[PDB]
């Protein structure tokens, strides 16, 4: 089994620690869902006229 | 901006309690005077009648 041979085990380990930890991590952060655009018509701190 | 403007429209309506009191001042007074001329009235020509009379 080619998967047994320890002598290229780090040309597997070191570029996925940079694609699983660094780069896929740095393009989630950049998939940004923003919170609904829900628009109150009802906002108005007013008071009784000067009375 | 309705609800702004609405509010300054009663702001210009305000008025009308003062011309109250000072129509229900003036009107009492104007009572008054007449109730005292009629009684005034109404003493002297009771007195006379009562001379008539008798």
């Amino acid at each position: 089994m080619p998967q047994l041979n320890t002598t290229v085990w780090p040309t597997m380990i070191t570029p996925m620690l940079l694609t699983l930890f660094l780069i896929t991590q740095l393009k989630m952060l950049n998939t940004n869902y923003h919170l609904p655009p829900s628009p109150k018509p009802m906002k108005m701190k007013n008071y009784n006229k000067p009375w | 901006i309705d609800t702004e403007k609405s509010q300054q429209a009663l702001v210009q309506k305000r008025h009308y309690l003062f011309d109250v009191q000072r129509n229900n001042i003036a009107m009492a007074l104007e009572v008054t005077y007449r109730e005292r001329l009629y009684r005034v009235y109404k003493e002297v020509k009771n007195r006379l009648d009562y001379h008539i009379s008798v």
